[PDB]
């Protein structure tokens, strides 16, 4: 007799899937909605690229480290990116106070411009501005320092008090940085800067700290017995910062005009960095995907698929297949 | 489950290659494969949606994961890997879950389709033809092409076989 | 899905007012709509269960979500914002998946009662009717209001009607 | 022939819902899991009324600016209300310190009591109790200070070592603040004070603190180059606080006995106060519900249904519409 | 809802105790229950993949969920407060409301199986047999206990027995 | 009449265990399983097969600082994590703060390594000046006055306290926890009296760490007969570092020091439940909890690898079918 039959499809396929009652399933077709792919690159993110610090800390890098200004100053990062070999921070050893904090309200600007505060030629003519330099900071085999701060010293036999300020002009908010030195013991203090006893003040509407020598010997650190503090502010469009000393205070020469962006973070990683766009980075690479998760890495930063522990999640669209 | 795919109807076609559900009709003109048209369409449609759906109702935030602390810090650090864990636990157990039930209920799918299929030829065949099993349905009459085709798009004309089936089917 | 609701049955009944499913009959003293009471008051009672549950089972804390933080803690600050960003991204993609599903079952839930009921019906009559196709029934004999409620509450006679029936289906 | 039919209902309705397989399905019934509507009112939370500060910050309102008796003061609040116009602080320049956790402690108080712990009249008969008024912190036009703190100053030409007592007998905690004042010049130091070379020390069981002046010259704000700076302590039941000094104390007047709730917080919102109960608040109003979301703010106070980004959330209650 | 369980068949079976689901016959021989086997094992088997699934794919971290602040840290102590709260409402909700669906499927999937276990039968005797409803078949013809378990395992002769049973139809 | 009869049915039995679902509630079904572990052992076990450190009456304070009354504890070299109880309460029994202190407590949690060892020898490490007098009314021992085993509270020598000036190298190969004090007096004449120099100061130094300190000379509320204080303070000195103390009054100085190895995030307990050879991995205040199952509602806190903590009070999972007898 003339039959006709009802059926499904079967093919090549020997995708399987997971299901609650059933192991193993072999489907028609079939979807993975894990992303597991990067692309072995550090990328723009949202069309800008990150700033990339190489041999260098940001410690050694808004300080001016002399080993730091290979670097190409942008006015623009989306994040940035540090590697295992950024060793050049602080080279005369001391605490930098608020460091994290720095670091992540550094992460992200949208404009940022270097300028000089206190030009060093005109700034400070009771002050020594050429003596200020240390075997712990080496440049071309020289003694050195950092290019953002200068270590001002008594001229001859008078180190006068000191008092500067600066308004900020500039419209947005600047970042000044500025350092005290501890001398090993008196007879160092009292070469360096004449008076024992000397203090600093540094003031703005918000802020204000006195700060006084703490004079004794520390732990050798590349060379040095004493220790210098690393200090930050920023200054609002308007207000004005003002610096008085009798002796010990590291003066700031550049500062920077800013506008910080919202989250983004630091990386630290090897991967090398590309020109290259990306919506999700991580240390391993960047991710461009549709998919609601991934498993490549937990730490990302950007617009990302939801990090998960799994292998395999993959969807079922065709039937079981049946040959 | 509804008892057709792997059930009533034991195996899947290899041969029927241009659709997920479909005919293999036997005649006098000759033989061969052919799918429905528009339930394939239809199902397509619908598990492109399902996918699209898991996929674009993830709302996901601008954010920077990571977290830097100092070695005085070691509480908020760990408040920290307290949240990344526990989202951690959250996403992977809801995911797989997910998976697993959605998988369970596209299969289901299927075989609701297939034998929603299968209803729908029973149903305008009547005692016109035998029920075979495995799906296949024996004619009582001559069903050429143009009366197969009758059946594939829901327009069979039972009345007009009825004499010539009920013939074959008892004297 | 079970074929019924805009399957077999094609379409619904503007005209049927007082429930979700029911019948509608035509004899020799009128015609008119009549919803099932039992299982159409059996599926609004479910289906208040499942919202219910979706609310109730929502076990929430009086608590805070507002922190506030300053100018050298922006840190913590945005530890706190992973948090608030972490808890919408869950609560958003579970409550739209949520509803997704649910409503997925909720109309084959339908689609199943509506199926149970036509084959409640068929179950009885047997070859005391025609089965028409969308869901109807023409009956071989006179079937009164009297006799229409038998089969309307299960408690339909087959052998009553069984020789009036069959000399019709011959004729 | 006479027959029987199967149906079900459609109706009216063009109420639309998802599901997985099919978007915009017309449906006979319906509800709305996802509350989108508030009262545009601040209402109180557990039958008790936030404290609301208008004019005023927190630290204005507790310190006593003179802006800040125009207030109302409850023994009880669920939350406190500050608005964009709050503004009226600390008047004379300088840090409050750990003023946010203030802020949280102070959050939410089932019994609050300010009294006078050292009463003006008789606490002081060494100092001078009654100079100590600036131009920072004007009154009806006059030169003024806080209402809950007393400025002591020399009588004559001395200024006696101050020393001074109180005891928790009130059975719940007592608030007290005090604070610090750091002239601009040696000068005004001795001219205020007498003694170069103050101290101050302020102890408890567990607090313990000695102050020293930190005199310099900062940026004029509201019209002052010194600085104060404010601090607070809660003493226990039972426990002592007493205070030393030879100069720059500002001394306390006032004092809060209290009793804190549990997690309460702040909104800063210009959405009018009224009476009015509810038991989830946000900035923008009260949201009285059932329902398991909300996409009316992320930042709620309460038993809260959980915020989410979506637009509706209707769940199907009734079947597949058919006309 | 697939209308067999608790629908079109209305009881359960005290007397069958090796399985979920089977057969009772009665014929000149005797009668009895007989679980069906091989339906009655793959239900297990699914349903005990299904237990394993919810309680396997928890990956779960080593962690130490307490922190201890001091009395100026009130903030990150409710902060902590809120993560821990946080989490307890999203495992509470998810956990109810996983239990309320897989319950409701697994009723549906027996019903389910019934209800193909009833259409197996159904398909292999036609009209050799009058449905009685209630999941009974009565037989047109004798069948022994040979012929009853050609039809429990698939193999059922029809034509073998038309003759007889539409003598008696 | 009646031709042969074959029916299709299922199982019911005894059961009356009841599930919900969505539709329905309270469904009497013939086999079922619990999802949700509501058992503990009462107990407090060894986590990962080794034991915690149980404090008893000290507090981590006393116990690290070396509270007279905490040397009932026989100290390992190993724990998972710390035991502390309701009645954990010698603690700094010189009145004071102890800096940092949670953040201590923190770090402290769980060690793989931990040994305690003389830093400075008290026979020969203070020869110009006092070591014997340097004991008090607020830290009492067998009757007598007496202060914390692993600091000494140096005092002036004869009329004398002579710049003091002492390092230590850390060669221990881990990183080590050193702990020292800071006496403010409570007036001019105790000043004088203890260390001589009024003006006396402290430098404490590492590699990473610097911190000068100046005596606070004031009379605070009499806590435990003191109305003077003392400031507690640590560090961990890397492996290669030195850590040098200088002073001219006013240090308590260390005695003995930690050599350790951190673990990772463990925590600490304050429970009465008692502690007893067993075996778990989860451990929560009330008692250990040996589960398969996902979701527990016994308590928030836990430390190991633990089922997530639940509200509910009740999870019951079908298995068989509805029950219909
Ligand atoms: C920049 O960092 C480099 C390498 O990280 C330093 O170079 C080392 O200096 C040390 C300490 O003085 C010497 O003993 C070694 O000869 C150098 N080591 C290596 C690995 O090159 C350098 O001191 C840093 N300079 C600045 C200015 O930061
Ligand atoms: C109070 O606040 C106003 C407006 O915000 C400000 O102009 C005024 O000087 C303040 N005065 C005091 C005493 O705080
Ligand atoms: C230890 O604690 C008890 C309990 O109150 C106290 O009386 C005693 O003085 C304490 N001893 C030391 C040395 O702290």
């Amino acid at each position: 007799g003339d039959t006709l039959c009802i059926g499904y499809h079967a093919n090549n396929s020997t995708d399987t899937v997971d299901t609650v009652l059933e192991k193993n399933v072999t489907v028609t077709h079939s979807v993975n909605l894990l992303e597991d792919k990067h692309n072995g690159k550090l990328c723009k993110l949202r069309g800008v690229a990150p700033l990339h610090l190489g041999k260098c800390n940001i410690a050694g890098w808004i300080l001016g480290n002399p080993e730091c200004e290979s670097l190409s100053t942008a006015s623009s990062w989306s994040y940035i990116v540090e590697t295992s070999s950024s060793d050049n921070g602080t080279c005369y050893p001391g605490d930098f106070i608020d460091y994290e904090e720095l670091r992540e309200q550094l992460s992200s600007v949208s404009s940022f411009e270097r300028f000089e505060i206190f030009p060093k030629t005109s700034s400070w003519p009771n002050h020594d501005s050429n003596k200020g330099v240390t075997a712990a900071c080496p440049h071309a085999g020289a003694k050195s320092f950092y290019k953002n701060l200068i270590w001002l010293v008594k001229k001859g036999n008078s180190y006068p008090k000191l008092s500067k300020s600066y308004i900020n002009d500039k419209g947005k908010e600047v970042l000044v940085l500025w350092g005290i030195h501890h001398p090993s013991t008196s007879a160092d203090q009292q070469s360096l800067y004449q008076n024992a006893d000397a203090y600093v003040f540094v003031g703005t509407s918000k802020y204000s700290k006195k700060f006084k020598p703490e004079i004794a010997i520390r732990p050798k650190v590349r060379d040095q017995e004493g220790r210098m503090n690393y200090y930050w502010t920023l200054v609002e469009p308007g207000d004005k910062i003002t610096f008085e000393a009798t002796g010990n205070l590291v003066v700031p020469r550049y500062a920077f005009a800013m506008e910080r962006n919202a989250g983004s973070g630091i990386i630290i990683s090897d991967t090398p960095v590309h020109d290259c766009n990306t919506t999700c980075q991580t240390p391993k690479g960047a991710i461009n995907t549709s998919l609601p998760f991934q498993n490549i890495h937990p730490i990302t930063i950007g617009k990302c698929p939801k990090y998960v522990k799994s292998t395999k999640l993959r969807l079922a669209t065709g039937l079981r297949n049946v040959p | 489950l509804f008892g057709a795919i792997a059930g009533f109807i034991e195996g899947g076609w290899t041969g029927m290659v241009d659709g997920w559900y479909g005919y293999h009709h036997q005649n006098e003109q000759g033989s061969g494969y052919a799918a429905d048209l528009k339930s394939t369409q239809n199902a397509i449609d619908e598990i492109t949606n399902k996918v699209n759906s898991v996929i674009e109702k993830m709302n996901t935030q601008f954010t920077a994961v990571g977290k830097e602390f100092n070695h005085l810090e070691k509480r908020i650090e760990n408040l920290n890997k307290k949240i990344d864990d526990g989202f951690l636990d959250i996403w992977t157990y809801n995911a797989e879950l997910l998976v697993l039930l959605e998988n369970e209920r596209t299969l289901d799918y299927h075989d609701s389709n297939v034998k929603n299929l299968y209803e729908k030829v029973r149903s305008q065949l009547k005692n016109n033809a035998k029920e075979i099993g495995n799906g296949c349905f024996e004619f009582y009459h001559k069903c050429d092409n143009t009366c197969m085709e009758s059946v594939k798009n829901g327009t069979y004309d039972y009345p007009k076989y009825s004499e010539e089936a009920k013939l074959n089917r008892e004297e």
